[PDB]
């Protein structure tokens, strides 16, 4: 529960607001990065080390029959769980294309061959989608669930643009909620179901979420209708049947009033919630500890790493979870003159 | 076409003015609509078949260059 | 504005009306927008011209009515965009600025073949197929490894989004070849085919006495970065 000044030994330029850091089998992997890739990694994706607080980031590669990936920008992630058939995957659509733009795109990943030395190989592969078809978002949430006993996937938040019979040049950039209509997903095949629900009048995004045992609690988040942050936690619960995709909801009572977190897994379900946005001017400083078992979700918070005078005065900030109770955050920094570094960067622990 | 200021051109208005002056130059309040008849947003037109998702409202002018950035913080600035 | 003429009433091809006489000087260069921004930020840069491009988009298909000569008058329009330093072109047309192997923004030739053959170089970049190349690279359909695969498509990795005219710029042709001789000059001062591969200390010194032949002679002064009229 404590945090260290880092520096970034170099490509300090290559790191932009969102993006977006997964662990698969060791190794921390950085996607995203501002302006399309350079020719001196045309994967787009950086394997980062960190060593004596200084920080390195390698090109990567992938497989023959691995399809190449553009660099989104806010995506949505899915860690699906070392099983059939093939471990270890991770599931991301459909993100912001630095071209600014939306992508109906959904992309499946994994490690394929390593070293041979100390190197890693990947693989990234499109799919179809059979629908009923998610339309394309950002910000959103999605997640995986094993339902008696076989697997789905179901994705919920998220806005986009206006609809294209109002796309309004005055109004081109404006983005409003998308329907608040989840949608199930099998990875195969590609069969996208929509559902609404009789509950869920608003849309909303930015919501960390989160999975266990076909059970999914969405956390509150950022909502543009009422402007507002309902803290209030959000229950469902889910089963493929034969072959009825049958979903019940609830509200909780309370949950919390948290926007844009870093979610780091600690334990085998125990996580923390690091920092966000609390307010449209006030981030939130403080961290957060929920245990979630089948009965409920257990709450509690911890002790704050003190932030550096600089950090408590940044109007902004954002980071990602490094793995294990370990997670990275940078302050977009000024002063005189420009780096060209804008972002300090901070290394923080948990015990 | 020379860069003069507002008020230089109010000060040189005046003095000429005083020097021989039938009334020479404009008054600067004349100008600020005198070029409502050369900068945009003025003259009424129309199209064949009516425009694609641009709006058909033309008498507006200058517009800030961000179309709407919803001004919500914590998304992208 | 460059041309406007007339096809009216047909079986011709048309008639010039007025073609401006002198496009180069800024006296008829409209401004259109102005971003307090970088060349380089892609985001913010292609973020705040969406609305330029989607309404350039909506123009070239429409015919447009206004009151003109005392009458409601009709128009076409065709845009060629021209104007534009390579970098931007190339950062605008999804290629890799700007020394890479792929150098013609028109051929695709690669960069050491450009040597031995100088001459026969067939037009092939275009919008439409830069767009299919670009898919072909996403989708990869043909499971091919990493530079096979930026052979196949020519090297087209970065998605263009603003339509180009295939053409060069004027003034910088110019300032590459100014460039180009005031260095191949500074090399002449020596000797390079008698001593293969000097130091860097007998370039300054080339250098300075090439400045002292165009001053002594010709009176031309140094400067950092060469604009068009010492070039010219
Ligand atoms: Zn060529």
């Amino acid at each position: 529960m404590s945090l260290q000044p880092l520096t970034a030994v170099n490509c300090g330029s290559l790191v932009q607001p969102g993006f977006s850091l997964l662990d698969l089998e060791g190794d921390v992997y950085l996607f995203g990065q501002k302006g399309w890739p350079k020719r001196s990694c045309p994967t787009g994706i950086f394997g980062v080390r960190i060593k004596k607080g200084e920080l390195k980031l390698r090109a990567i590669s992938f497989s023959n029959n691995s399809s190449y990936l553009p660099p989104l920008r806010c995506p949505a992630i899915a860690h699906f769980e070392a099983q059939d058939g093939k471990p270890e995957c991770y599931l991301i659509h459909g993100g912001r294309t630095p071209n600014n733009e939306l992508s109906s795109s959904l992309y499946m990943l994994s490690v394929d061959s390593r070293g041979c030395n100390r190197k890693v190989t990947l693989r990234c592969e499109e799919k179809e989608l059979v629908g009923d078809v998610p339309s394309a978002r950002y910000g959103h949430t999605l997640s995986v669930i094993n339902s008696r006993g076989k697997t789905a996937c179901v994705l919920f938040g998220g806005r986009s643009y206006m609809p294209p019979t109002e796309r309004t040049t005055q109004n081109w950039n404006s983005v409003v909620d998308c329907p608040p209509q989840v949608y199930l997903i099998d990875l195969e095949f590609g069969c996208c179901t929509a559902h609404t629900l009789p509950e869920l009048t608003d849309g909303q995004s930015f919501h960390v979420a989160l999975a266990r045992q076909d059970c999914v609690y969405f956390l509150g988040g950022h909502i543009l209708s009422s402007d507002c942050r309902p803290s209030r936690l959000i229950r469902l619960h889910v089963e493929l049947l034969l072959g009825s995709p049958v979903l019940t909801c609830t509200i909780l009572h309370e949950g919390l009033t948290i926007t844009s977190a870093i979610a780091s897994p600690i334990g085998y379900h125990e996580y923390i919630i690091f920092g966000g946005y609390q307010s449209e001017t006030q981030k939130r400083m403080e961290c957060t500890y929920v245990g979630l078992d089948d009965v409920g979700v257990h709450m509690e918070s911890r002790e704050p790493p003190q932030w550096t005078s600089e950090i408590s005065h940044s109007r902004t900030w954002f980071g990602g979870s490094l793995g294990k109770g370990t997670a990275l955050v940078a302050i977009p920094s000024e002063g005189n003159p420009t780096p060209p570094e804008a972002y300090h960067f901070y290394q923080v622990s948990f015990q | 076409n020379t860069f003069l200021s507002c008020s230089q051109y109010h000060k040189m208005y005046r003095t000429v003015k005083a020097t021989s002056g039938r009334q020479i130059f404009q008054p600067l309040h004349t100008l600020r609509n005198a070029e409502k008849e050369l900068l945009p947003g003025f003259h009424q037109f129309e199209w064949q078949p009516a425009l694609k998702n641009v709006s058909t409202s033309w008498d507006v002018g200058i517009i800030d260059g961000l179309s709407g950035w919803t001004v919500s913080v914590d998304d992208v600035p | 504005i460059m041309s406007i003429s007339i096809r009216l009433e047909g079986e011709d091809d048309g008639i010039t009306i007025f073609q401006e006489q002198k496009p180069n000087s800024e006296l008829s260069c409209r401004p259109l927008c102005l971003m307090f921004v970088d060349e380089s930020d892609h985001e913010t840069l292609t973020a705040i011209l969406g609305p330029v491009v989607a309404e350039r988009k909506a123009m070239m298909e429409s015919r447009l009515i206004i009151s003109v000569g005392g009458l409601l008058r009709s128009f076409r329009f065709f845009f060629r965009g021209t104007g534009y330093d390579e970098k931007m072109v190339r950062e605008m047309e999804g290629l890799e600025a700007s020394g890479s192997t792929y150098i013609c923004t028109l051929c695709d030739s690669t960069r050491a073949e450009a040597s031995q053959n100088m001459v026969l170089h067939s037009i092939t970049r275009s919008h439409d197929e830069n767009l299919e190349r670009y898919e072909i690279w996403r989708k990869n359909p043909f499971s091919e490894s990493a530079d096979e695969l930026r052979d196949r498509v020519k090297g087209v990795s970065a998605k263009p989004f603003m339509e180009t005219q295939p053409t060069l710029d004027a003034l910088h042709c110019d300032i590459g070849n100014a460039t180009e001789f005031y260095k191949i000059f500074q090399d002449e001062i020596g000797e390079v085919y008698q001593k293969p591969n000097p130091s860097r200390e007998e370039r300054r010194r080339w250098r300075s006495t090439l400045d002292k032949q165009l001053r002594k002679k010709m009176k031309l002064k140094p400067v950092m970065r060469m604009n068009g009229n010492y070039a010219r």
